[PDB]
DNA sequence: ATCGATCGATCGATTTTTTTTTTTTT
DNA sequence: ATCGATCGATCGAT
């Protein structure tokens, strides 16, 4: 009626713009014929569903409707303001301009499109002997449509919609708007197919029923609306036919603020967004992206009279996504810069943590666990690690925590952790109530998350018992055991293990004997193959030279020089598993020799006897590992020949792990 | 040659293609394994089944490939697994009955054929984890793996509803049938009518077990950062309770999704449908 | 014409809900 | 806000 709900004029009109839409639709120049022709048949070809659109090309054809007239009102200035009218009406012209066949449907291919022709086979035959309802254009689509906005070099044309923004930068006037913001993903609760229109079937009168559903809910129809059952005493029964009704894949995510955008006060703002179509599964939780999409509110249900006023509360929809930080063939050559350089075991050893000065010998062993291997298979079976567990003992911090910052970063499956920090419940699959979608789904991590990869660790003395026993079992490795609740499972943890821990308070006392200084259990240290004692005595010469490096930065961003060229991880990492494919086989020559030095070590460590320097007893596990060491060391040489120097090279690192306690 | 409406897979003759497939295989599947027991897998195992009267055949899948015919049935089963099992469980009955007529009097005698037989097909292609799953996949057989997070207590389900009126009082009732229960306002006894409320004693009506199990699959190959998603399942009969919780399993079934009332008072259903496994077969 | 059942317009009732300060045990 | 039952009348049957 007039008055209430008044009809209101706006200077903007798409009536001829829809024609101007089809002027732009199909026909086009810049990219034989226009890009929109065979590409729209490309969807008619059914090798594509998602329809991708950008604001970039609209400007040129708008320039093409411009320069180059006749002059026409701009679409794009009417887009970012609404653009939801463009997600349909601009798109609704596609049935008019789309080719009929355009090729063979075959059989499969797929279902649906074989049924949808049957639905239209049933729909057209309804009117065949009938002599007039038809399937709405929205009822049969089968293809998604997307928009990617212009930043851009077009904005400096000069020409806005693409300017990255904070959640804090989100105005209320941006509702309805196709917009773009940078943000960190969060949640990313699982996607599920959602129907636009139920298909009920009358049975008795048959036909087909299509009722639209919007947002979260709908009110389902009943009885029979079919006209054959209309005005007849008998109304047919109907319920939803899921094979018939169309579905849409629906994902969603919260988007956190980058935290540099944030004000000094307040709080990071999570932003709810909902993923749909081919755009689904395009994101993971915690990833940083410039998000581009239209922003619309989805009230209400309710409540209702509760809200009031309405106070929309809205949400954002995802139009498009731009993510931040997205053989043994020819990459062997990318290995070959340092292959021709040689010194794989050193230059790469020097390649480790170029940021921290000295302790390259410590870094020297770092290269081994970063590689490790190679395990064994006894066929019993019992598999043996296979993995290096390294500990670092010294205080104060020395910036030891920094070594883990570099190592895990480079390392695949790199996981940095600390005593508290992740608990043993954090290293196990632990039941927790899932917000929104329910319920009580288990989420594991840490050890379970770090399996088949290195785990860096700090506050290792403060991990207490609950962690110690777990990692005590994590030293049994290849397992994580939970008898808790109804959960009886034991899950494989392939985790590589390294934790640096601080000596007994306040710092280590040279008078203090070994193992009295350490805060860790002996059985906990016995399954350790290596520990590097970090005790720091001031050396005026060394203090300057290191201070000099501490002078050298902040002075500049580039540390390494006079002289060296640390390998970048990507090219460096590629040699890792490339070397890990080797699996060196032991030569018996070095084989028995390692046995020889063992009974020597089984002798000398025991002849140390009571207290003092220690540690005994030189158990076979270390030899079991020391053998694996040359097996890990051989991998850097590859060649799987296991040299004796390659063997003895580890034995050199064995005594060095200790004996610095004299310093 | 008839047809099935949406299935576009004609009734019978697939039963025939099923039989000559069931009647003769040997190994054409070894042709894919490239050879390197000569008799067909089924007629031996089909015999193995008849004595025990266990029914519930576990099928094979894939023996429809590589072998002919059924090459399309191999497809047509994967297109519409629900209806395919419907003909096949019945045909196995006749395929037993057809087997018994040659040996004539068997198992004392024709009543053992009256016993129901059914296929529990497995190894349909290879499904990819869970998280990969498509909307288009609405109903199709799926190979899956995971250990059971929790086993719920067995849930009772409707088969044939029991009914009565004020008069006489009389016991006339109708099966639950579809997902709806339709009770006449009247009436049985006196007939009559009269328009009495229809009495329902639920202890009299039929029941069967459907036992819900939430299952977290561990397909590995985890997309990272994807969460350790879990899986809903209902199952039925022997499939019910036969699955211990906490055990990694090959259990297969078609996809399923169904709506639920938002208010749980109002008729309104919430949009998109919640999804669960059809638990077609276990391993 | 008495009686009924039948449909509809009348009437009115039902729509969220668990975490941070604790405290007796060695 | 919608669904629910009361209750009112009316048009057919006997």
């Amino acid at each position: 009626m007039s008055a209430a709900l008044p009809s209101i004029q706006l200077p903007v009109d798409y009536n001829n713009l829809f024609n101007e839409i089809t002027d732009f639709l199909v026909t086009f120049k810049q990219d034989k014929g226009p890009k929109y022709m065979a590409m729209l048949q490309k969807v008619a070809n059914r090798e594509l569903n998602s329809v991708i659109i950008d604001l970039d090309d609209i400007l040129q054809y708008q320039n093409e409707k411009f320069l180059q007239g006749t002059q026409a009102d701009d679409l794009v200035s009417a887009i970012q303001q609404n653009a939801n009218h463009f997600t349909e009406l601009f798109c609704r012209a596609i049935d008019n301009n789309m080719p009929l066949p355009t090729k063979e449907i075959d059989y499969k291919d797929d279902v649906l499109d074989v049924i949808l022709n049957q639905r239209r086979l049933r729909n057209e035959r309804m009117l065949s002997d009938r002599t007039t309802e038809l399937f709405p254009p929205n009822l049969t689509r089968r293809y998604f449509l997307y928009f990617k906005p212009l930043s851009q070099n077009c904005a400096r044309r000069y020409r806005i919609s693409s300017k990255p923004l904070s959640v804090r930068q989100i105005k209320g006037d941006f509702l309805g708007q196709l917009i773009t913001v940078r943000g960190i993903i969060t949640r990313v609760s699982d996607v599920k197919p959602a129907v636009e229109v139920i298909a009920y079937t009358c049975d008795q009168c048959g036909y087909e029923v299509f009722q639209e559903v919007n947002s979260r809910t709908f009110t389902p129809l009943s009885e029979c609306t079919s006209e054959e059952c209309s005005q007849n005493q008998t109304k047919g029964q109907l319920f939803m036919s899921t094979r018939a009704s169309k579905f849409s894949a629906f994902q969603e995510c919260k988007i956190q603020e980058l935290s540099q955008q944030v004000p000094v006060g307040h709080i990071p703002r999570s932003l709810n967004i909902h993923v749909n179509g081919t755009l689904v599964r395009s994101l993971s939780p915690g990833d940083i992206v410039d998000v581009t999409g239209i922003f619309l509110p989805a009230p209400y249900t309710g409540f209702k009279a509760l809200k009031a006023g309405l106070l929309t509360e809205t949400y954002l929809e995802a139009q498009f996504v731009r993510q931040h930080k997205k053989l043994t063939s020819d990459v062997e050559e990318r290995v070959m810069e340092l292959i021709t350089s040689g010194d794989v075991y050193n230059r790469l050893a020097k390649s480790i943590a170029p940021e921290i000065y000295g302790n390259l010998d410590v870094k020297k062993a770092l290269l081994l666990l970063l590689v490790g291997g190679v395990d064994k298979r006894v066929g019993d079976g019992m598999k043996i690690r296979g993995d290096i567990n390294v500990c670092l003992m010294g205080d104060p911090g020395v910036a030891k925590s920094q070594l883990l910052k570099a190592i895990c970063k480079i390392s695949p499956r790199g996981v940095y952790t600390t005593g508290k920090g992740s608990s043993g419940v954090g290293l196990t699959a632990a039941v927790m109530k899932d917000p929104v979608t329910d319920e009580m789904i288990l989420e594991g991590g840490a050890l379970v998350l770090a399996d088949n990869g290195i785990c860096c660790i700090d506050e290792f003395d403060k991990m207490d018992e609950s962690d110690r026993t777990a990692i005590h079992e994590v030293m049994e490795q290849q397992t994580i055991s939970i008898s808790k609740a109804g959960i009886n499972t034991t899950l494989n943890a392939r985790t590589s293990i390294l934790a640096a821990a601080n000596p007994l308070y306040g710092r280590y006392n040279p008078r203090l004997s070994p193992l009295d200084n350490i805060n860790l259990p002996a059985a906990l240290l016995s399954r350790f193959d290596i520990l590097f004692l970090m005790l720091d005595i001031p050396s005026r010469d060394d203090d300057e030279k290191l201070a000099e490096h501490v002078t050298y930065v902040h002075m500049h961003n580039k540390q390494p020089d006079l002289d060296f060229t640390p390998v970048e991880p990507s090219k460096m990492r590629e040699y890792i598993a490339y070397a890990k494919t080797k699996r060196p086989v032991m030569s018996e020559a070095v084989n028995d020799y390692v046995v020889q030095a063992y009974i020597r070590l089984r002798q000398d460590s025991k002849r140390e006897m009571d207290s003092k320097f220690s540690f005994g007893q030189a158990t076979p596990r270390t030899l079991l590992g020391i053998i694996r060491l040359s097996q890990a060391l051989a991998k850097l040489r590859l060649a799987d020949m296991v040299d004796i120097d390659d063997v003895e090279e580890a034995l050199r690192l064995v005594r060095v792990s200790k004996e610095s306690l004299y310093q | 040659l008839r047809i099935i409406w949406g299935t576009n897979v004609s009734i019978q003759e697939c039963t025939t293609n099923f039989r000559n497939f069931l009647m003769s295989f040997k190994y054409k599947f070894r042709k894919i394994l490239d050879e390197r027991d000569e008799e067909l897998y089924y007629i031996k195992q089909l015999n193995e089944m008849r004595e025990l009267g266990t029914s519930n055949l576990n099928l094979d899948a894939r023996n429809l490939l590589a072998y002919k015919q059924t090459e399309d049935l191999y497809h047509q089963l994967l297109n519409y697994p629900q209806e395919v099992i419907s003909i096949m469980d019945q045909t196995i009955k006749d395929c037993m009955v057809s087997l018994i007529v040659d040996n004539n009097l068997d198992y004392d005698l024709d009543e053992i054929e009256t016993k129901f037989y059914k296929v529990r097909p497995y190894n349909v292609g290879s499904c990819k984890g869970m998280r990969e799953l498509n909307p288009n996949d609405i109903d199709k057989l799926i190979n899956l793996k995971g250990l059971v997070l929790r086993s719920t207590p067995v849930i009772p389900d409707m088969k044939v509803a029991f009914f009565k009126c004020n008069v006489c009082d009389h016991t006339m009732a109708v099966e639950i049938d579809r997902g709806v229960i339709q009770e006449p306002a009247r009436c049985e006894r006196i007939d009559c009518n009269e328009p009495n409320s229809m009495s329902l004693i639920h202890n009299r009506c039929s029941f069967a077990d459907k036992q819900v199990i939430k299952l977290q699959e561990t397909p590995d190959f985890v997309p990272d950062g994807q969460t350790p998603h879990s899986i809903s399942l209902c199952v039925y009969d022997e499939l019910v309770d036969s699955c211990r919780a906490g055990d990694r399993i090959e259990v297969t079934g078609t996809f399923r999704s169904i709506p639920i009332r938002a208010n749980s008072r109002q008729r309104v259903l919430k949009s998109l449908y919640k999804t669960y496994v059809d638990v077609v077969h276990v391993k």
